[PDB]
């Protein structure tokens, strides 16, 4: 996430189209990848 | 005389103390990808460096 705000903020001011893609690309990924991970982190760990 | 030969391992320390500042200097080298007008963020940044 750092990273990503990084990236935002170096493509200000230049390709502000650029930024405010990923920016909103990310906004869902990041949750999403989370919650897929969590769910196979837990069924993973919860089964054995 | 019974002696021993311990060796140490090392995964322990990797896992504590190694790769938390590693990460904290990446942190701090991130400051340079931000522009150098903003006053409030990089001093954000390398303080809470130090201090971490
Ligand atoms: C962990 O730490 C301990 C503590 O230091 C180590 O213990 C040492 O182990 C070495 C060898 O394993 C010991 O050295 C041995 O000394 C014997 C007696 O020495 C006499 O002869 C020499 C001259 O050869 C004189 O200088 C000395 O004053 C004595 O009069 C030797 O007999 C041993 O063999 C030697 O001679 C034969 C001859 O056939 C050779 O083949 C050998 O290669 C070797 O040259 C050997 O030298 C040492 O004394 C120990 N320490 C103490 C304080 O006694 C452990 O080795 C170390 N490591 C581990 C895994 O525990």
């Amino acid at each position: 996430a750092l990273i990503e705000f990084a990236t935002v903020n170096y493509f200000t001011k230049s390709q502000p189209a650029r930024a405010a893609k990923i920016d909103r690309l990310s906004r869902i990924a990041f949750p999403l990848l989370f919650g897929i991970f969590n769910l196979v982190y837990w069924a993973t760990y919860l089964n054995r | 005389s019974l002696s021993f030969k311990l060796k140490r391992n090392i995964g322990y320390f990797i896992l504590q103390t190694y790769m938390p500042s590693i990460l904290i200097t990446i942190l701090s080298w991130v400051s340079f990808w931000i522009n150098y007008d903003a006053s409030a963020a990089r001093v954000a940044l390398g303080i809470t460096t130090v201090l971490t």
